């Protein structure tokens, strides 16, 4: 089975550069996949960070693109993420993921081919572009075709890339206005021609400030295939703070059933482990999520016991802070 | 392209048939995926291409839609189905997620158990004074907390904390802390913690003097 493992720090100093790596198992990174990163703040939803394509091409969420760098190392079967000038706002659980061109199996003998463009579909004047036609294994000829002038180009330079797929590449060294248009793929296999692929628009952008354009402006697709995240890593929690290691201050909380508690104030960093009577009391406990009290953490933990057991028997809260290597016990004594 | 999921929260019980909506700001054909996220866990792909079930997902999960409106239907709910659900557009860059819909367990209404605690003698003999209040095991989620010092409302120095739906009794809990100096705390007598919740017209008041 396919596994993705995140690696990196837990803590990152404010205005620093966060560095994460994803180790891929049961697959090859050098395949038709989009190796991606997603992040989730402590109480928020999911935010798409960016992705890296087989061609080495990168796409990043505009919200934060300037601070983003996604790379891939085929030799080590891994991909990485670097984040510059990190602030408290960059606090989250970071996930590495695999995006795949999933297909509901409709055809098996001659499946409908796919058309892609590298580096993209919006090419500057005079620059190059390559179309990649994808089909099943055993194709003898691939054909690229133009809509407006209905010109075509055939190739027998076919190469197997996976146990199920095969491909051909068509390069235009220097694009002009008359090269822009709609392009498709069709292949010949076993005395038969396939169904033609979907069209893919190629635009050649002008060399001036005034140049401007079913996706948004310039947000033209680069493939007829839709990529979907089908595998997620379990995630790595990253905390961005200029704070120092600080052990907690443990304060007791005294008032048929009775609720007692403990206040765990001013520590850095999360987590803390709170137990009651060394785990013997567990059925009625509530430990609350920590809040940020001026760059230090604070939490409370409540315990509910019968009135017959307290103050007649001792109730103690056990507070452990692994980071500072501290382990404290606090007895709950009554008030008048 | 903005994705708008509705409702933000839905309450149901096991065995029930439910439906979640996802709306796109522009036509996106059938290029929509559904993800499932259980508390404490990593996401999981359920549905791709609006209507296609990913390999190994139960037939209870059904996805439907084209263009701008997309629906997720779970018929005959099981305990493991109470989770957060996100929809995602995958046609245009950036392929942005919806804000999520949390599916929670609809249990019987339950009032909060309110407890107030004065500063500890150890915290005080160090210059600090935190007044802690607990609002435990209440249903539904919607609750309002208020602090009163000598009959006067107080908002400054108040820090609140909410637990997720309890995995055992399906209730919710909340902790509110009013923090001040030993000097400031020693100038007043009456400290109140007031809880307003669906289960009562009159708020629950818990006080201490000195
Ligand atoms: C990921 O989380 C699941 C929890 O269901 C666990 O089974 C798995 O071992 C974890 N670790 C890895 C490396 O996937």
């Amino acid at each position: 089975e396919v596994q993705l493992v995140e690696t990196g720090p837990g803590l990152m100093k404010t205005s620093g550069t966060l560095s994460l790596t994803c180790a891929v198992s049961g697959d090859y990174v050098n395949t038709n996949r989009r190796w991606s990163w997603v992040r989730q703040a402590p109480g928020k939803g999911l935010e798409w960070i960016g992705e890296v394509h087989q061609s080495g091409r990168t796409n990043y969420n505009p919200s934060l693109k300037s601070r983003v760098t996604i790379s891939v190392d085929k030799s080590k079967n891994q991909f990485s993420l670097k984040v510059d000038s990190v602030t408290a706002a960059d606090t989250a659980v970071y996930y590495c993921a695999r995006a795949s061109p999933l297909k509901s199996q409709r055809d098996t003998d001659l499946p409908r081919p796919s058309i892609s463009a590298e580096p993209g579909t919006v090419i500057p004047l005079g620059s190059h572009v390559t179309f990649v036609c994808r089909g099943p294994v055993g194709v003898q000829t691939f054909r690229l075709e133009r809509e407006r002038n209905y010109l075509y180009s055939d190739t027998e330079d076919v190469s197997q890339t996976s146990p199920s797929e095969s491909e051909a590449r068509f390069r235009i060294d220097s694009v002009n206005a008359g090269n822009a248009g709609l392009f498709r793929c069709i292949y010949y296999k076993s005395r038969k021609w396939s169904e033609q692929s979907d069209y893919l628009e190629l635009v050649v952008k002008g060399e001036d400030v005034t140049w401007a354009l079913a996706c948004p402006q310039g947000e033209l697709p680069i493939s007829t295939d839709i990529y979907y995240v089908d595998v997620w890593g379990n995630g790595t929690t990253v905390t961005v703070s200029s704070a120092k290691t600080t052990p907690p201050s443990v304060y007791p909380l005294a008032p048929s059933m009775v609720t007692l508690g403990c206040l765990v104030k001013g520590y850095f960093p999360e987590p803390v482990t709170v137990t009651w009577n060394s785990g013997s009391l567990s059925s009625g406990v509530h430990t609350f999520p920590a809040v940020l009290q001026s760059d230090l953490y604070t939490l409370s933990s409540s315990v509910t016991v019968p009135s017959s057991t307290w103050p007649s028997e001792t109730v103690t809260c056990n507070v452990a802070h692994p980071a500072s290597s501290t382990k404290v016990d606090k007895k709950i004594v009554p008030r008048d | 392209i903005r994705m708008t999921q509705s409702p933000s929260s839905l309450s149901a019980s096991p065995g029930d048939k439910v439906s979640i909506t996802c709306r796109a700001s522009q036509h996106i054909n059938d290029s929509l995926a559904w993800f499932q996220q259980r508390p404490g866990k990593a996401p999981k792909l359920l549905i791709y291409g609006a209507s296609n079930l990913h390999s190994g997902v139960p037939s209870r999960f059904s996805g439907t839609g084209s263009g701008t409106d997309f629906t997720l239907t779970i018929t005959g709910l099981q305990s493991e189905d109470f989770a957060t659900y996100f929809c995602q557009q995958c046609n245009c860059f950036p392929p942005d997620f919806g804000q999520g819909t949390r599916l929670e367990i609809k249990r019987a209404d339950a009032a909060p158990t309110v407890s107030i605690f004065p500063p500890s003698s150890e915290q005080l003999t160090s210059g600090g004074a935190s007044v802690v209040c607990f609002l435990n095991n209440f249903y539904p989620k919607d609750i309002n907390v208020k602090w009163k010092i000598d009959g006067s409302e107080r908002q400054n120095g108040v820090l609140n904390s909410w637990t997720d739906q309890d995995s055992k009794d399906s209730t919710y809990s909340m902790s509110s802390t009013l923090t001040l100096t030993k000097d400031e705390y020693e100038r007043h007598n009456s400290y109140t913690c007031e809880a307003t919740h669906k289960t009562s017209t009159s708020p629950i008041v818990k006080s201490f003097n000195r």
